[PDB]
């Protein structure tokens, strides 16, 4: 059928361009150009063609061959997610210090690394302070929980996910060097408030107000547990700038 | 000695024996060995390719075997090759029997063996058997799984679904049983087996699921099944298991149904109080007996009269024939039950019995039969005698299915094999292992029930949506579910009966049937959308009863109880609910409130319920594919009015609002014009759906009930019930009290009952038809509940209901004049039903409750044996209101716990008019014997007249009311009957002081 | 007693002494449960 030829055609795009450069193991593609180097948010941003290909697949499938395709999309899916999932993980004390005061020293990092998902760079060489990134990561993960992904497998992960929910709940009244990390419009950076970080991170708290990381087989503690207010000030924030 | 020497010993005797007499043009064995008979029977030749299949998988452990297995496997083939074409060389039958299932379109099994063609006329047959074509199937799916080569193309594939769709309907038209004579009185009628059913049973399971090319199949090697068919079967085998039919108490028969050819009853004790009963009821010196006083081949018989004169039967008894062969089954089951010393204790019996040839090969002759000299002397005792073998003992007549279930019976003895190789579709499974079998245990265990069933909530209009969201209940609009489908029950109809479908025979498919709520709980996928469907019991009913709360309630409580008995499938079940608008309707709008909330509390009496969104229940779940489709007060009286013109009637009807006069002025042009006749509206028969749509609405039960008596219409589940009502063993009788009333002893087809019901309410009433039916409705959802309830009634006469309920309304209404039936709710209707059929207790009038046992036609429990036990010690007989019972017929024709006297003894009760004066008469009956079994002194001189007796009594205790309370002599006994039976002057001691008085003249 | 009893009998024992010093990092258990080895 002309579908059948459009979807191979449209894979072997994919493949040819984005997943040449998967780097299995740590799962996390190199941010563009000969830098050696893993941007969060180019990493959560390129796996959308693969995620809505693979659901293209996955209806359609009724074969053994499109069954294991859709499977084998799924699975780089899930790989990918837990290389970004690592990587934070590995930096508990960072949130930590900052889930009390805020400031830029206490922040995670911006920019991992390759193979052994280490530091690159200090706290004194890069502005390391993205809310657009850790929210948008969250929304995505949230649609592909709701997807029918398992992400999830630790119940400490549960706990780090809801302390992350406390370390991004307050960006309604926390400046950010912004999405380009050039601080204002000058450079010589100094923090500024943006609607961009704010009206991402609004969509983010709202998408797991009850949304279970466990799927349909979940427990009593399945669930992460959201605030209102911070919602309803970011919206204000947002339409007012 | 190695395998050789007696794996060619094996062959040498098959070759001898079995294999000798094979036809090649046909590949069927013959009936019999000599003479050139010309008929051929299926279960002989089925056996005999059976052994010869299990000795070549047998043969087949060897490298070397030479071809000899090669040979078998050949024939066994060829015979199945041979079976089949002549199955499918008959296809008009086969199409005729699966519309109007009847004795002249079965299909024949006894055919010319030379040349594959009818030979014998169906009149001195019958023909119509069904545990052939079920065995058939059965021994050829076990071969497919086996490893061998059956199908060739895609015709026999259809054929096959057209036998299966065929032998679905087996659980309701009679057979004529294994043994081709039925009943025991042998005079040509057909009574239900348990045996037939339960192969069914087992073949349809069996073929649930399966590829028939074996190695290679892709999309169109698989067989569709229905679960419905398959519950009502299992049903019909829990109901009618511990008897084989009404006529026989037990039979022979039932060791192939309940061992190794079938393997179906999983109760243990159920099947060890059966095998019990079997062995004590039926052993013999020389093998089991078919059937107790079994006239079979015996020395009384002559080959003149092919059915049994009465009587003859009691003649003869003592000289039934004894068959070895059911030695061989016993020793098979024991030996699959892993009990050896049944196997040593049953080879040792069968030792000296055998007989030999020439060459000293083994014999199992058919029949014994004791001579001519012994006829009186075996009666005084029990198997003194020596009987003499048959003709078939000796030389030149064998008995092949004989032969083959010794040798396969030697086979699984002597360890040359297994039995899973034997058996490789595992058909037996220890008790260790039912844990996660597949439509037949669940996985939770055999004793537990446990079961979670998933419900998904979906409104109809974005209005009900938001207005059930104020009040906190979720719902969801089927705008918003659009990857998702939800359809009717007619869709997957349609897409059924477009299956089974073949240009070159001519084929019709699937008949157009209703699914159960068992089907439409699955999720099925049609030309790769998602299609799901929500039960029957939802869709818009012309019927009244749909419009109640507590109706829809319970309806729905009972189909979850359904749902979570008989529910085996892996995954969990699918239930779809739907609340409409118009339910709601102001008031009535507080117990679906209540009814939800239960629901969202997640119990529904004792039923966990799962509710959660659709889209998150369909995602990770098995969804069933369906791919052949792409391969392929009034006003208006009646006298009044009746002789008024039509342009007065048109006006009339014109100008009016009352729905009463508006009803019965239709009912007028009706009868008088026609269903033709143009009126103001456009034509008769719309006016009439018009203004039973607005009775409906508007609720008038009244005129909703008359205008469904005019549609002609008739619900979809009278054949369930009438099917159980018979196979519990209960009687059913359509009639109007104080009219004719018309008695179904048998199932009847839809046709005729419609008939013959429609027949009777043209003669005598008008709402009767539409009242008949939720009454027959109501009973049989109480006696699928509450079958205690119904406990010594046998014969249920809608007629005397309906007037008994009548009669207690008026009771309570007193003073106030007695509300009308026709206008009464299905919820007080229900009401009033379970508390006139209730217990009963004392308070009330004894006369009242008098009425309703008799109304009710109730019998004491062991009544039958006592009147039985009266008869076995009345030398006379008894005369009961005219009618006469001679004690020499019933004793000679019939038994202990045969029915047959049972519907006798009722016939003669039933002539009383005053059912009061019958329960009068039962309870004397009941007090006669009695006294007669606590002492055997006395005896009756001649014959009893119960009408002098309850006379007397009468006279006694108008003489013991006027000495104590002065009563003159009153006509009638309704004092007598408003006397309780016990307490200080019951009626007990008057029938007692009869009974005395009579013995002692 | 049902088998819900005995099966958090297991479930309690295993988790104060089996799951307890499971490393999340990594998801390997140490070889001392003591002196952070």
């Amino acid at each position: 059928s002309n579908s059948g030829v459009r979807l191979d055609g449209y894979a072997r795009l994919v493949q040819q361009t984005i997943l040449c450069h998967q780097n299995p193991v740590t799962g996390l593609l190199p941010a563009s150009y000969d830098q050696k180097d893993a941007w969060v948010r180019d990493n959560v941003y390129s796996i959308l063609a693969v995620w809505g290909l693979g659901l293209a697949y996955r209806k359609n499938a009724d074969r053994d061959e499109d069954k294991a395709k859709a499977y084998e999309l799924e699975q780089s899916v899930v790989k990918l997610m837990r290389g970004l999932l690592h990587c934070m993980i590995r930096q508990v004390d960072k949130v930590e210090s900052f889930k009390y005061s805020q400031s830029t020293k206490d922040s995670l990092h911006a920019k991992y690394n390759t193979k052994t998902c280490a530091t690159v760079v200090g706290d004194d060489q890069w502005g390391h302070l993205q809310l657009d990134a850790t929210s948008v990561y969250l929304l995505f993960l949230a649609q592909m929980t709701a997807s029918g992904l398992h992400i999830i497998h630790s119940l400490d992960e549960v706990n780090f996910i809801q302390n992350l929910v406390f370390y991004i709940e307050a960006a309604y009244k926390t400046a950010d060097f912004g999405i380009w990390e050039r601080g204002d419009k000058t450079n010589q950076g100094i923090s500024e408030l943006n609607a961009s970080s704010v009206g991402m991170a609004k969509a983010a708290l709202e998408a797991l107000d009850e949304l279970d990381l466990f799927g349909v087989k979940g427990g009593p503690q399945s669930v992460i547990h959201v605030l209102a207010d911070e919602v309803q000030h970011c919206q204000s924030i947002l339409n007012s700038l | 000695e190695t395998l050789w020497d007696k794996l060619d010993h094996y062959y040498r005797i098959v070759k001898s024996t079995l294999l000798l007499y094979q036809s090649p043009t046909t590949g069927l064995f013959p009936t019999k060995t000599c003479g050139g008979d010309q008929k051929a029977k299926i279960q002989d030749s089925l056996y005999c390719a059976a052994g010869a299949w299990a000795l070549a998988l047998a043969y087949r452990r060897i490298d070397d075997d030479k071809g000899r297995t090669h040979e078998l496997e050949h024939s066994a083939i060829k015979c199945m090759r041979g079976i089949l074409y002549c199955y499918m060389r008959q296809a008009d039958k086969v199409q005729q029997f699966k519309q109007d299932p009847r004795p002249t379109t079965c299909l024949h099994s006894v055919f010319n063996v030379h040349t594959g063609d009818e030979l014998l006329s169906y009149e001195e047959y019958g023909h119509l058997q069904i545990n052939a074509v079920s065995l058939y199937l059965l021994y050829l799916v076990e071969m497919i799984s086996s490893g061998l080569q059956i199908i060739y193309n895609t015709d026999e594939v259809s054929f096959i679904q057209n036998l299966v769709f065929c032998v679905e309907r087996v659980y309701r038209v009679p057979d004529f049983g294994v043994w081709e004579r039925g009943s025991k009185y042998n005079n040509g009628s057909t009574e239900l087996h348990s045996s037939s059913v339960g192969l069914a049973k087992a073949a349809l399971e069996a073929i649930n699921g399966f590829n028939l090319f074996g190695n290679q199949g892709c999309s169109w090697s698989v067989i569709f099944v229905d679960l419905d068919a398959h519950n009502r079967n299992r049903q019909t085998l829990c109901s009618l298991l511990p008897r084989e039919s009404r006529s026989h108490n037990t039979d022979a028969a039932l060791l192939p149904c309940i061992s190794y050819p079938a393997f179906a009853l999983d109760d243990e004790v159920l099947f060890s109080q059966t095998l019990d009963k079997v062995v004590r009821k039926l052993k013999g010196k020389y093998g089991f007996k078919r059937f107790l006083r079994d006239g079979y081949r015996t020395s009384l018989e002559d080959p003149n009269r092919c059915y049994y004169k009465p009587a003859e039967i009691k003649l003869f008894d003592g000289i039934e024939c004894e068959f070895p062969i059911f030695f061989l089954y016993m020793m098979i089951d024991g030996v699959f039950r892993g009990n050896p010393k049944q196997v040593q204790e049953y080879q040792d019996l069968l030792t000296p019995v055998l007989h030999h040839t020439t060459e000293g090969y083994p014999v199992v002759p058919k029949y014994y039969y004791v001579p001519a000299d012994f006829v009186e002397y075996e009666k005084n005792n029990p198997g003194s005698q020596k009987r003499f073998p048959s003709n078939c003992g000796r030389d030149g007549k064998l008995f092949l299915w004989g032969q083959a279930l010794y040798i396969i019976a030697k086979l699984l003895a002597d360890e040359l094999i297994s039995p899973k190789d034997i058996d490789p579709v595992q058909r037996y499974v220890p008790l260790k292992d039912q844990r996660n079998v597949s439509m037949r245990f669940s996985n939770q265990g055999p004793l537990e029930n446990d079961l979670v069933v998933h419900v998904a909530l979906i409104a109809e209009s974005q209005r009900l949506q938001v207005f059930l969201n104020t009040y906190g209940i979720q719902t969801q609009t089927p705008q918003q579910v659009e990857p998702i489908q939800i359809w009717p029950q007619q869709e997957l109809v349609k897409a059924y009966l477009q299956l089974g479908i073949n240009e070159k025979l001519g084929l019709s498919g699937r008949p157009d049937r209703p699914i159960g709520c068992l089907g439409t709980s699955k999720i099925y996928r049609i030309l790769g959308k998602t299609v799901v469907c929500y039960p029957i019991i939802f869709d818009l009913s012309d019927f009244y009863m749909s419009q109640d709360v507590f109706l829809l309630i319970d309806d729905i409580k009972n189909a979850l109880q359904f749902i979570k008995q008989y529910w085996k499938m892996h995954g969990r079940p699918l239930f779809l609910v739907l609340i409409r608008e118009d339910n709601i309707r102001g008031s009535r709008f507080n117990p679906i409130l209540d009814m939800l909330a239960a629901l969202k509390k997640g119990i529904i009496g004792g039923v966990k319920v799962h509710v959660d969104r659709l889209q998150t229940l369909i995602s990770g779940a098995v969804v069933e594919q369906l791919d052949f489709l792409r391969i392929s007060q009034p006003d208006v009286n009646i006298s009044e009015w009746k002789d008024k013109p039509t342009h007065e009637i048109l006006q009339k009807l014109n100008d009016c609002s009352c729905l009463a006069s508006q009803a019965i002025l239709l009912g007028i042009l009706l009868k008088r014009e026609g269903p033709n006749f143009i009126t103001k509206e456009g034509t008769v028969s719309d006016h009439i759906e018009r203004v039973y749509r607005r009775a409906g609405s508007q609720k008038l039960w009244l005129a909703v009930r008359y205008g469904a008596a005019f549609t002609q219409k008739f619900s979809s589940s009278i054949a369930p019930h009438i099917t159980t009502f018979l196979v519990h063993g209960k009687q059913v009788t359509l009639g109007a009290f104080g009219h004719e009333e018309e008695v179904i002893s048998n199932p009847l087809s839809p046709r005729v009952i419609q008939n013959i019901i429609y027949y009777k309410c043209n003669t005598h009433d008008e709402r009767e038809a539409v009242i008949q039916q939720e009454l027959v409705i109501h009973i049989g959802w109480i006696i699928s509940n509450n079958p205690e309830l119904f406990s010594g009634m046998l014969k249920i006469r809608i007629g005397w209901i309906i007037h008994a309920m009548e009669y207690e309304l008026q009771i309570r209404g007193g003073d106030k004049p007695a509300l009308d039936l026709y206008q009464l709710s299905p919820s007080e209707v229900k009401q009033l039903l379970l508390d006139i059929l209730q217990p009963q207790q004392n308070g009330r009038c004894w006369l009242n409750r008098r009425q309703i046992d008799g109304s009710l036609n109730r019998t004491p429990t062991g009544f039958y044996d006592r009147v039985w036990q009266i008869l076995e010690r009345t030398p006379n007989g008894i005369i009961v209101a005219g009618k006469h019972l001679p004690q020499q017929p019933t004793l000679s024709d019939m038994t202990m716990y045969e029915m047959n006297f049972s519907l006798l003894v009722e016939d003669t009760l039933g002539n009383i008019d005053q059912p009061q004066y019958r329960q009068i008469v039962v309870e004397l009956l009941m007090v006669v014997s009695i006294v007669l079994e606590r002492n055997p002194e006395l005896e009756f001189q001649d014959k009893v007249d119960l009408d002098r007796l309850v006379k007397e009594a009468f006279n006694e205790f108008q003489k013991d009311q006027s000495r104590l309370k002065e009563i003159e002599k009153q006509d009638d006994m309704t004092s007598f009957y408003n006397t309780p039976p016990l307490g200080k002057r019951g009626t007990c001691s008057y029938l007692t002081k009869a009974v005395m008085n009579l013995l002692l003249e």
